[PDB]
């Protein structure tokens, strides 16, 4: 069952048979950056893909389980140890030098991320995700979504936590 | 409300008609028909109470005179009142027989949950309505019942800030209280019909006249093949009740329990507290209050009885772990050298003898509890009836404790026999 | 990908004919098309009677009641065999009394004794001398 | 009315149970796949996601 | 279950023990 | 809040009281087989200690009111204890776990015969009550001993544990029923369970279990500690087995015959390393053949097969016979 | 401690907390009180040994400390 | 024929995952599997919004109300243009009054005339000379 795991979003995605692809993109730039989720799946679950990403993220502003914290910690450790190909490591070094004029070592990144706590996670999430504005794009069959295609109360309250999950659960 | 997955049946007229026209009922006996008798008594109660409502003016000072005068000037009114009272009596009888029958068959399994609880809730509501009905009589019995109910309601609030006023205005029967309680009685009585329909739809999921799994696949069509038998069994039980009442109750009697209903609120101020007694169905609870002079403990006993009656499938059921649940045992841990015990599996009904012994002890304890009034005038100054205390405590233990139900002894003995036989035959 | 399943999974999909009036052109769908959705309560109320039952090579025969006795196997033998021996020893005792005679008797006797003791205490209270 | 009730109910049920059953040995190639993959439970929605996972 | 017949309570109905209540119904038949 | 590191856990679950949580290799939930647990518990309760002494004295009453009672009722119904113990009528009638396991693992007959045996009796009992099964059916009911029913019961329970109950992970849960009743609405599953609080992780070591000594002791001689090599031990063992056979009629032998102890001793000698030629070669051959057959799983011969159907459309649904040159 | 519990109950930063200082440092500068050792890669050495039953184990020493990889191969 | 369609027609058949718990082994079915039954109100309430709409090559832009006037275009022109002209001449007259000024006027005049006649007859009844 989808309930038997420690990733909250994967539970929802497994519950939805046709929501196929989901990836979280974090694109930082010198002046600004974009952090978000991209879903790709059957249009019948449109709203489910529309209101899901925010619901989870905003929920971390109020409560995040230690299991998720440690899962992300271990995943980040492994990915740090998984940078082996010369091209990837060279590109990462060049990008880090350009944006920071410094090569951030594995140990420093591990120490930085490992120091995160549930309280710190909640505070960061409420700084960046709670009750915040959104940039939304939907490409494809929009027959279901035309009714709510405008930036309205439903979209406004999506970035809240337990308040705003009304539309996601329905269907 | 994503937690609520849905409803077992959509009670629409089209679907209800289709379901009841295509329903099939397996062959059964009279013992497994108390539910139909309860439902039919509920229907007759609805009809007779509707007839009575057009006669009862909710003013306390007119209800006695109105009842007395409208029995003569109008024909069939007293007939409907008698039908209502006897319907309440038979409804209690059928409901308790149904409860005992369903306790006997060990219907605390998970598949019975929806069937069980939906029923108990109905029963619980069926209690409240009855209480309200008593209040409408405007006798000293109604006065005492209202006073006791108001004190129980005020118990939860530690006697602070008159939280009872919205229903039990002044804890006395007056125009406002009578009107409110009469309207609530009517509305909840009609709601009982829908609750019973929901329970009847739910219980058909796994319906069995006996615990043993008969292999028959053919079944009776409900509309007439089963309905005619249900009506006939109702007729037979009504004949038996008529005979028993005719012989047990002589036409003129001395020292009946209705003698406390002489006093009418308003007309008579003084109350003969020496002889205070409710109807037999509420007799056990008044007896419990007299036996347990502590107010909080008595209220807790009532609440515990009702709620543990509601939560039978959870304490005694499989619990979805397939009998791999571990109990908490006081003394058996020393004997087995284990902190906990796996729930025993072989708890059949017809075969085993411990289950029957315990169930009939419980049933006889209930009957003894309803057998008489403790007569609290000196029931405690005189060392009270030990039988009443034993029956009450056995009722409490039987409902809630799983060592009197699904006992471990049968499982251990059967496993011992299995081990011995397998060793002998390898 | 532009595939129905996105090119990496299989989807058990079905376009129900409910909410659609015409198969094609101007002819209506069959009235009982919706029943072809097996295993759904919405399809039919007959799915509530869904206890496990599987059989092969099984034949059963039933006869019209018009050709059968109105009251079959009634009073076969005498009163003794049909009533005294069957309905009382095998139906009332073997099934009912044999199960509850002991607990009911114990409870009844104990209640009688306790009530007698209670009444005797009441007598002592009321009566002196 | 008791005798007519008896005729309607108990004798009628006894008549309906006058059934003759026969079981044969089917050993054709067909496999009992319907038994292995089949069955519907009206309360399945109460068991899905809650029990035996 | 068994109610003593000399307590003054008929069939176990306590109270009315300062009255003569069994005359004509239980003791004697008017 | 985390349940572990809570103030109570910090104060109590400490090395000083030996109440600390110990983390080990991951292991499945439901680590202990129920059948083995009940075997060990039964041995401890019956054959050891004051509880064993008390329960031994109660063997007559228990045998009369818990074994011969069930057996008598089953024989009256043309059934055996298996019909009531291998698969409980509860499981046979309405149980989704049993239904799924049977569909996925069991051949249809294994439950079809169970249902038809009860159908035999209840086609008559419901039509006319008080039915006593005639002698011919009672005979086939009595033919099977409990020594095979126990084998079936243990096989089924062990299979269910090893295949399904060993692949389940229970979770905290709300009311299964989607009922609007508030009492059912707020039912909380997960607390008040000993297993829920005994171990907060799937890596925790198990703190309560049976010692290997008890497990090995529970596999000895159920009747008592004897020495079948010495004559004194054999006499007491035979006495106990005879009284057991008397108490339980259809447990190991028919209620009119006597148990063959020489064959049992031959089986014990063959099974264990002890060996000798004190038994006739015919006895040894018969015992070996019986042991082989008892442990042999039946297989299909692929013989005496019925004809498979290849239906074709009727004549009226097919074109007429004539067929001329089209052009 | 009490301070951490309080500052978690109300979703406010704890400035004096060391963990907060570590998790909100300038990305252009090294962490204040932490520094990892420098290591150099080493050659790869392969070793194969057969067990008594017949199972054969291959192993390769760490060239540079990284995640441990494990595998089971079957000719099936 | 033994085939599902009997060899004469093709049957649009589906085995609903409803009334089932496990899709395989002990694994559970997807929580929202039933939603894959398209074109059924029972699947979802959202199907009640069944308006006809099909479009390609269409892009729509909507901005957050957090970057827009709280009261946009209010009194954008003069009070006369925004209220007297736009509202009292293009929203009230052009829409409402211009449509019912004639029928309502005729009805009012006729009713007044006949009520006056009725009152005159009443006065003649009550008063003489
Ligand atoms: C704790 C307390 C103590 C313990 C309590 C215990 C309680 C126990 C309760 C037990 C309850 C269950 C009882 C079950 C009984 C089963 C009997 C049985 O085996 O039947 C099978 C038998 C056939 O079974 P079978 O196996 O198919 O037959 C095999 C044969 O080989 C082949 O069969 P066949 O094909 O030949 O037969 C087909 C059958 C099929 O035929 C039918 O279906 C036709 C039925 C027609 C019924 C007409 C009813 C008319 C009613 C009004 C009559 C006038 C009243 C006037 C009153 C005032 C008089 C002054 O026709 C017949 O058999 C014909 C026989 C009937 C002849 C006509 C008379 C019928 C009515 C008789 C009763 C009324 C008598 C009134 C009083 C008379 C004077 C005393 O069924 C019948 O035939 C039933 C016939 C109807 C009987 C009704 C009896 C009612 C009695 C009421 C009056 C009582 C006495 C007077 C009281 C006065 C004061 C109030
Ligand atoms: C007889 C004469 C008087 C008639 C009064 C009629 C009602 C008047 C007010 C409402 C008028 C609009 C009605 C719209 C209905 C739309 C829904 C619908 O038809 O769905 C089918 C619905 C079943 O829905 P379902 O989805 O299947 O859910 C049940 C499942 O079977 C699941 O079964 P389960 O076993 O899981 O659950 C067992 C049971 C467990 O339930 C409980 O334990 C809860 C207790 C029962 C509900 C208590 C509601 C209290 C309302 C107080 C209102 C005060 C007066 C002011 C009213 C104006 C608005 C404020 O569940 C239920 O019984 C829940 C069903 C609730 C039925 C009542 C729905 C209407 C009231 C809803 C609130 C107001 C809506 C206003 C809308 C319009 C704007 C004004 O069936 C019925 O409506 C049955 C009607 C039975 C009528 C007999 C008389 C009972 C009257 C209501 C209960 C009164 C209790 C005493 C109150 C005392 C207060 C001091
Ligand atoms: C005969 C000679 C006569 C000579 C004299 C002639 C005089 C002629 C006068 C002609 C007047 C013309 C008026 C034209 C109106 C045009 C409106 C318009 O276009 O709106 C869009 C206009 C422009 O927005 P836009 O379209 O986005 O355009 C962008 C702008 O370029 C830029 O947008 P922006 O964001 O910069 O907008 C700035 C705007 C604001 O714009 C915003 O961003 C909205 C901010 C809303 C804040 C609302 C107040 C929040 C606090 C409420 C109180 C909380 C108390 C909690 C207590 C807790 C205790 C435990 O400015 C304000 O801050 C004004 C807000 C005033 C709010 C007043 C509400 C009542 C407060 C009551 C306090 C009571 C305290 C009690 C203490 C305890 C006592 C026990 O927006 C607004 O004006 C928004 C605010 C509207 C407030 C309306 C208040 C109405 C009050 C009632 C009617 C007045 C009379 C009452 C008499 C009472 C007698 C008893
Ligand atoms: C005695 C006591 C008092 C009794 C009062 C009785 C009141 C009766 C009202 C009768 C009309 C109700 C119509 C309701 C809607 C159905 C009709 C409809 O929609 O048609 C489509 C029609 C065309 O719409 P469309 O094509 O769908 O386009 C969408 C619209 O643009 C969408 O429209 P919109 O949303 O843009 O507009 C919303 C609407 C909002 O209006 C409303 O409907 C809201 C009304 C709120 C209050 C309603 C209740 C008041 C009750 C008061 C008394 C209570 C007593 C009980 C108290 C408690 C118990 C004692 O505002 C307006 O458009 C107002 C325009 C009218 C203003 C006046 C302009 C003419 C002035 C010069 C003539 C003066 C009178 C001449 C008399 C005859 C001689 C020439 O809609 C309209 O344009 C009608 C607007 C609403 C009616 C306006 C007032 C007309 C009154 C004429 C009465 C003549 C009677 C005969 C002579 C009487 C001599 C004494
Ligand atoms: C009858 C006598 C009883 C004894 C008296 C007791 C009275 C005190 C009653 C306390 C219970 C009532 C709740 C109030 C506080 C609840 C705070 C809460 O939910 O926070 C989490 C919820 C979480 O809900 P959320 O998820 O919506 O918040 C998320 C918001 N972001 C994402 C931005 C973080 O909200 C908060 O985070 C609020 C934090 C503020 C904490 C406020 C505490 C007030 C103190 C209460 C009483 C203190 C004891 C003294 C009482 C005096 C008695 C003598
Ligand atoms: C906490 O406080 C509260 C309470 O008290 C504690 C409450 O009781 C309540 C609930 C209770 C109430 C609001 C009071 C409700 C009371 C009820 C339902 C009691 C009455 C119950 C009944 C079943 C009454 C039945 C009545 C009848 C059958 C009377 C039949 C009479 C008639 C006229 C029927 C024939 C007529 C019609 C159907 C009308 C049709 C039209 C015509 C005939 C037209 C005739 C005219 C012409 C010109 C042709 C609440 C909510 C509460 O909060
Ligand atoms: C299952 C349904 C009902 C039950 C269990 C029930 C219960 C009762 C009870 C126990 C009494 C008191 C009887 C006594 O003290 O002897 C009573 C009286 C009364 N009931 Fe009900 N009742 C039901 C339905 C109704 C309905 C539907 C109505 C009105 C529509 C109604 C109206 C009345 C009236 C008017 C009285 C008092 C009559 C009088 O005092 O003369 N009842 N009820
Ligand atoms: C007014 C109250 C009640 C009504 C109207 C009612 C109605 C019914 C009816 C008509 C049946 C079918 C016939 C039968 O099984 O005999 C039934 C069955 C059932 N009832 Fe009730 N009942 C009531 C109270 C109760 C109570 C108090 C319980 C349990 C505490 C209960 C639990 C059950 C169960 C479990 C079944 C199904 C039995 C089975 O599956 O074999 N009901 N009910």
């Amino acid at each position: 069952t989808s309930d038997r795991q420690y990733s909250l979003i994967h539970k929802e995605l497994g519950n939805l048979p046709d929501v196929t692809i989901h990836k979280t993109h974090y694109l930082p730039y010198s002046d600004t950056g974009l952090f978000g989720s991209y879903f790709y799946g059957n249009e019948i679950f449109g709203n489910q893909m529309l209101f899901l990403s925010q619901m989870i993220l905003s929920e971390y502003a109020s409560y995040i389980n230690q299991a998720e914290i440690y899962r992300a910690r271990a995943k980040y450790f492994n990915e740090l140890l998984a940078e082996q190909n010369s091209a990837d490591i060279a590109s990462s070094i060049a990008t880090q030098v350009t944006y920071l004029n410094r090569r951030v070592p594995r140990s420093e990144v591990a120490k930085r991320i490992s120091s995160l706590d549930s309280g710190l996670i909640n505070r960061a999430a409420t700084r960046w995700f709670w009750d915040k504005e959104l940039a939304i794009v939907t490409w494809g069959p929009s027959h279901g979504l035309i009714a709510g295609s405008h930036y309205n109360r439903s979209i406004k309250r999506s970035t809240l936590g337990w308040y705003g999950n009304t539309h996601y659960y329905i269907v | 409300m994503e937690w609520n997955k849905g409803t077992y049946m959509s009670t629409s007229i089209k679907k209800i008609v289709q379901y009841f026209s295509v329903m099939t009922v397996s062959f059964h006996d009279i013992n497994s028909l108390f539910g139909f008798f309860t439902f039919l008594t509920i229907a007759s109660q609805l009809v007779s109470g509707t007839m009575l409502a057009f006669s009862l003016v909710p003013e306390p000072m007119l209800i006695p005179m109105v009842r007395e005068e409208e029995d003569v000037e109008d024909l069939y009114t007293d007939d409907f009142f008698w039908l209502h009272e006897r319907g309440v009596d038979m409804l209690f009888i059928f409901s308790y027989f149904h409860l005992f029958r369903k306790i006997y068959l060990n219907n605390f399994e998970y598949e019975q949950e929806a069937a069980w609880k939906s029923g108990v809730f109905t029963f619980l509501l069926f209690q409240v309505v009855v209480f309200l009905g008593l209040v409408l009589c405007c006798t000293h019995l109604s006065d005492i019942t209202l006073a006791i109910a108001a004190n129980l309601y005020d118990t939860f609030f530690a006697g602070k800030g008159k939280f009872y006023w919205w229903i039990f205005t002044s804890k006395e029967l007056n125009t406002d209280t009578i009107i409110r309680l009469a309207y609530l009685h009517y509305v909840l009585a009609f709601f009982l019909a829908y609750l019973g329909l929901i329970h009847g739809v739910d219980m058909h999921y796994d319906w069995k006249n006996e615990s043993s799994m008969d292999g028959l696949e053919t079944e009776m069509i409900w509309f007439d093949e089963a309905l005619s038998n249900e009506l006939g069994a109702m007729i037979e039980i009504i004949l038996i009740v008529m005979i028993v009442c005719f012989f047990m109750y002589p036409e003129p009697e001395a020292l009946s329990y209705e003698f406390f209903m002489w006093g009418d609120i308003g007309f008579i101020n003084d109350v003969r507290f020496l002889s205070v007694a409710p109807h037999w169905y509420f007799r056990p609870f008044m007896a419990w209050l007299t036996v347990c002079p502590f107010h909080k403990i008595g209220l807790f006993g009532l609440i515990y009885y009702f709620f543990i009656l509601f939560y039978q499938p959870v304490i005694h059921g499989t619990n979805e772990q397939n009998n791999y649940t571990k109990r908490n045992v006081a003394f058996v841990s020393f004997f087995i050298n284990r902190s906990d015990i796996m729930t025993p599996k072989y708890h059949s009904v017809e075969d085993n003898l411990l289950h029957q012994i315990t169930f009939w002890l419980f049933l006889c304890s209930a009957l003894y509890v309803t057998s008489y009034l403790p007569y609290g005038r000196f029931y405690n100054r005189i060392n009270g009836n030990y039988g009443t205390l034993w029956s009450f405590m056995y009722i409490f233990f039987y409902l809630g404790n799983s060592f009197l139900r699904r006992p471990l002894i049968t499982e251990l003995y059967l496993f011992n026999a299995f081990v011995k036989s397998k060793f002998l035959k390898k | 990908m532009n595939v129905t399943g996105a090119g990496l999974t299989h989807v058990k999909d079905f376009h129900s004919d409910e909410m659609r009036v015409f198969r094609g052109g101007l002819r209506h769908i069959a009235d009982k098309q919706g029943n072809l959705i097996y295993g759904s309560v919405n399809s039919s109320v007959r799915y509530y009677h869904d206890k496990m039952s599987y059989e092969r090579g099984f034949i059963q025969h039933s006869r019209s009641p018009s050709n059968q006795f109105i009251n079959f196997h009634f009073m076969l033998g005498g009163f003794r065999t049909y009533v005294l021996e069957r309905f009382f020893k095998q139906v009332w005792y073997r099934r009912n009394i044999r199960t509850f005679w002991f607990p009911v008797l114990i409870s009844y006797t104990s209640g009688c004794i306790t009530m007698r003791m209670y009444d005797n205490n009441c007598y002592d209270y009321f009566y002196f001398s | 009315i008791l005798p007519f009730k008896y005729f309607k109910t108990k004798a009628y049920y006894r008549n309906l149970l006058s059934l003759r059953w026969e079981m044969y040995a089917v050993r054709d190639g067909v496999y009992y796949n319907h038994f292995k993959y089949g069955g519907y439970n009206s309360r399945a929605y109460q068991f899905r996601g809650y029990f035996w996972a | 279950f068994i109610y003593r017949d000399d307590i003054g309570a008929f069939w176990g109905i306590k109270g009315y023990e300062e009255l003569v209540t069994e005359v004509g119904t239980h003791k004697g038949h008017n | 809040v985390r349940l572990e590191k809570i103030l109570w856990e910090q104060l109590v679950n400490v090395k000083a009281f030996s109440r600390q949580r110990v983390i080990g290799a991951p292991s499945k939930w439901y680590n202990e087989n129920r059948t083995e647990w009940f075997k060990v518990a039964q041995h401890n309760a019956f054959n050891t200690g004051f509880s064993g002494v008390i329960l031994r004295a109660l063997e007559p009453l228990l045998a009369k009111f818990i074994y011969r009672w069930r057996l008598d009722i089953a024989h009256q119904r043309g059934l055996t204890l298996e019909d009531s113990l291998l698969f409980m009528d509860r499981e046979l009638r309405r149980c989704y776990f049993f239904e799924t396991v049977a569909r996925q693992n069991l051949h249809p007959y294994t439950v079809l015969f169970m249902k038809k045996r009860r159908a035999r009796y209840y086609k008559v009992e419901r039509g006319l009550r008080g039915f006593y099964v005639p002698d011919w059916v009672r005979k086939e009911a009595e033919e099977r001993q409990l020594s095979e029913t126990v084998d079936n019961i243990f096989n089924w329970e062990n299979f269910v544990y090893r295949e399904y109950m060993s692949d389940m992970t229970p979770i905290g849960r709300w009311t299964s029923l989607s009922k609007i009743t508030p009492l059912d609405m707020f039912q909380y599953y997960g607390l008040f369970r000993n297993e829920a609080w005994d171990r907060f992780f799937y890596n925790e070591a198990f703190y309560e279990s049976y010692s290997e000594k008890e497990k090995q002791e529970a596999n000895g001689n159920p009747f008592g500690k004897f020495n079948l090599q010495t004559a004194d031990g054999r006499a007491q063992f035979e006495k106990e087995v005879n009284t057991f056979i008397e108490r339980y009629p259809f447990a190991v032998t028919k209620p009119g015959q006597k148990f063959d102890f020489t064959r049992f001793y031959a089986l014990e000698d063959l099974a264990n390393k002890r060996d000798t030629s004190k038994y006739d070669p015919a006895l040894l051959e018969s015992v070996k053949n019986e042991l082989k057959q008892s442990a042999a799983l039946p297989a299909d011969n692929g013989a005496n097969k019925t004809k498979k159907s290849k239906p074709i459309l009727p004549d009226w649904l097919q074109p007429k016979f004539g067929k001329a040159f089209q052009a | 401690s009490v301070r951490k519990a309080f500052y978690d109950f109300i979703y406010k930063d704890d400035k004096s907390a060391e963990t907060y200082k570590v998790t909100t440092a300038d990305p252009r500068t090294p962490v204040q009180g932490f520094r990892g050792q420098t290591a150099e890669d080493v050659a790869a050495k392969y070793e194969v040994t057969k067990l008594a039953n017949g199972v054969t184990i291959i192993t390769e020493s760490q060239t540079f400390p990284s995640q441990v990889d494990m595998g089971i191969l079957l000719d099936v």
